[PDB]
RNA sequence: ACCCACUCGGCACCUUACGAGAAAUCAAAGUCUUUGGGUUCUGGGGGGAGUAUGGUCGCAAGGCUGAAACUUAAAGGAAUUGACGGAAGGGCACCACCAGGAGUGGAGCCUGCGGCUUAAUUUGACUCAACACGGGGAAACUCACCAGGUCCAGACACAAUAAGGAUUGACAGAUUGAGAGCUCUUUCUUGAUUUUGUGGGUGGUGGUGCAUGGCCGUUCUUAGUUGGUGGAGUGAUUUGUCUGCUUAAUUGCGAUAACGAACGAGACCUUAACCUACUAAAUAGUGGUGCUAGCAUUUGCUGGUUAUCCACUUCUUAGAGGGACUAUCGGUUUCAAGCCGAUGGAAGUUUGAGGCAAUAACAGGUCUGUGAUGCCCUUAGACGUUCUGGGCCGCACGCGCGCUACACUGACGGAGCCAGCGAGUCUAACCUUGGCCGAGAGGUCUUGGUAAUCUUGUGAAACUCCGUCGUGCUGGGGAUAGAGCAUUGUAAUUAUUGCUCUUCAACGAGGAAUUCCUAGUAAGCGCAAGUCAUCAGCUUGCGUUGAUUACGUCCCUGCCCUUUGUACACACC
């Protein structure tokens, strides 16, 4: 990254923790095998 | 690194052979079939299984080696 | 690389801690390797108190061009540890004392 | 002559700065985009170049005047912070010195390193911060090297081969170090699990630590790093973060355009010292009482005794508390934080000792710890892997860490006899008391212990005492070597280790140098733990004996801190 667009940086960052809790508080409430071979055994 | 060395003389591997050869039964005329090359006395070998036939030497081959049959 | 981390440190910031690091090692895009620190409010370093309020990790992720480290430093709130010390040994805390309304005449009571 | 006041005109200086400036600075460098007193002159990105050419002056050397083609994106000013100095000034430190201790450097062997050698003698690392380091004590293993021999453990996809057999295995002999069907001979066996090729994988102690993660070492036995509001500046920045004093410390006091704070130091955590009181202990001990042995004693002394009972927690164990905060007093100073002294106290060097550890730095070390990793390399006559056997130990020599000695503060022989940290065994062989055999080394029959329970009081060693030697390379010293007997292990040859006789070297205190260290320390001494089948001259801890001499300085060396310069900032590599 460069210091020319920190900006950007730093707002989608704000961004970002904004959907993980989103994501977060969203999610606090949101919406046989041998018995065959022995009935085959005939 | 050092990159090759050596004599000569690569070594080969094995074949087995061609063989279209297990057909060593003997019918006489219409149909009785004898056996040729005597079958094998281990409780391993059901007897469909025979000996090779060299010098002394009858040998079991089904058991991978063992046994020594000498007829 | 910022957006990511950046985003990692607010969440936690967000998350109530006293604060956070975030360090990202190795070598991105270019030959040359390199190493950031992102950090963001209260952290301590010597001492037992670490023992006691920070949990750190570090962790290899494996890119295509090469391997980067992350050691991950949190440090929760003392006074919410609800089992340990409930602050760092540093905390001193004196009780408002009052204000007295002086004196009397002296008397005396019965009961 | 001198003093004071005043006034023109001078060489300068001081403080401001209303003002100006990119700024450093400036009573002009001020009276400005609010742009005009008068006048002369020069400059118009950097080079080419003050060059060519002409003119002109010169005895000359050279002066004056003075282009262009071409070339190039910066060059230049002032200031900032870093960084760096074969600059100065401050400080700190036994990885610096003083005062001294013991040495190392010499010698023999032990070990690592280089070098040579070698089929191979695998390889990292080279000032401090490489060289008893890679936990690196390699007989196979390990293992990476070298001489040879096997095996695929070559997923998966497509193709082709092919049930009339894709393919697998093997007895004897041959062969081979080999009881490898490696391969051949011979001729049975197997049954779609492979084989062959393409593509794609897989493994690799193969390469790159100069592509990386992680870790670690080092700068640092250091003390430094930042932000809020406010002051300075157009600005980057700066003040805060400072003369002085104090400290182990940007530890504090104090000074103060700063105030008030954060990371680091401190605090904290672990471990050692003290608790006639807390709660307890046949897995710790004490006294009493029985049972009892031996001395002598009218009694008393010393043992013995897993429960024979009763009591207790001083001593041993660990829970939770308590205790020191440099307290009290006196000195000494900014009249300050502190420092020295005394008494008390378990303890007053941050109580002793450690663990943790800010920002940053390095092309430090490590792809040979990793199923951490990019890229490169290789991948069936393998750099995958296993087996056999050597090698890492190879010896004209150079270097580093050490071990043992040169003896009479001793060797040898009796005799005395005291620790602390430790660790120990089920598909197993661990720690091992005891009993017998053995000169020894060891062997053997039993036994207690998954352990405060047994080994274990680990009855260690130095040390203490009584003798023998008597200063003689000696009875100091034990290298070298022969012969024999044991132990581990499949395997002891190049001799794993151990034991007995014999052999009996150098070394008569170590040149130039150079390491470590201030109190239960230095130094002497052994023990356990790690390695580990066996092997410690090694390491990590432990206790036993236990001093001399500093309580300073900045001379050396090293580093931190101011200032100073810089054209460095990929930062003196
Ligand atoms: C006399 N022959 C040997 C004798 O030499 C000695 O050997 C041991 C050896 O076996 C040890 O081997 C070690 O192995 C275990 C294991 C868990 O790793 C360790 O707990 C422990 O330190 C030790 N028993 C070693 N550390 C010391 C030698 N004296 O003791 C055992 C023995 C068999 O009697
Ligand atoms: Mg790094
Ligand atoms: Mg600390
Ligand atoms: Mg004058
Ligand atoms: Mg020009
Ligand atoms: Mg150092
Ligand atoms: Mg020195
Ligand atoms: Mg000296
Ligand atoms: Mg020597
Ligand atoms: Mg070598
Ligand atoms: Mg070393
Ligand atoms: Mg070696
Ligand atoms: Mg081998
Ligand atoms: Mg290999
Ligand atoms: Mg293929
Ligand atoms: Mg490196
Ligand atoms: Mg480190
Ligand atoms: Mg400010
Ligand atoms: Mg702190
Ligand atoms: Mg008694
Ligand atoms: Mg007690
Ligand atoms: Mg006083
Ligand atoms: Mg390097
Ligand atoms: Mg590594
Ligand atoms: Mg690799
Ligand atoms: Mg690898
Ligand atoms: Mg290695
Ligand atoms: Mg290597
Ligand atoms: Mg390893
Ligand atoms: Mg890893
Ligand atoms: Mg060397
Ligand atoms: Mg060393
Ligand atoms: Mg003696
Ligand atoms: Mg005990
Ligand atoms: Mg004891
Ligand atoms: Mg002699
Ligand atoms: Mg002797
Ligand atoms: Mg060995
Ligand atoms: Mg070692
Ligand atoms: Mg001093
Ligand atoms: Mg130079
Ligand atoms: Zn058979």
């Amino acid at each position: 990254g460069d210091d020319k667009k920190e900006l950007s940086a730093e707002k989608e960052a704000q961004a970002d923790a904004a959907a993980e809790i989103a994501e977060d508080a969203a999610e606090a409430e949101d919406a046989l095998n041998q018995q065959a071979n022995n009935q085959f055994n005939k | 690194k050092k990159v090759y060395t050596t004599p000569k003389k690569i070594k080969h591997k094995h074949k087995k052979v061609k063989l279209a050869v297990l057909s060593y039964y003997k019918v006489d005329a219409e149909g009785k079939v004898t056996k040729l090359r005597r079958e094998c006395s281990n409780p391993t070998c059901g007897a469909g299984v025979f000996l090779a036939n060299h010098k002394d030497r009858l040998y079991c081959g089904k058991c991978h080696s063992v046994y020594k049959v000498n007829a | 690389i910022r957006r990511a981390a950046y985003g990692v440190v607010r969440y936690v910031m967000e998350s109530g801690a006293k604060g956070c690091e975030v360090v990202v090692s190795g070598k991105l895009r270019a030959a040359r390797a390199k190493a950031m620190k992102f950090a963001d409010g209260f952290l301590i370093h010597s001492g037992q108190p670490v023992n006691d309020f920070i949990d750190t990790a570090t962790r290899h992720v494996l890119m295509r061009q090469g391997v980067l480290g992350i050691k991950v430093k949190i440090m929760r709130d003392p006074a919410k540890s609800r089992t340990g010390p409930k602050a760092l040994p540093d905390a001193v805390t004196i009780i408002e004392p009052k204000e007295e309304e002086p004196i009397l005449a002296p008397s005396v009571k019965d009961y």
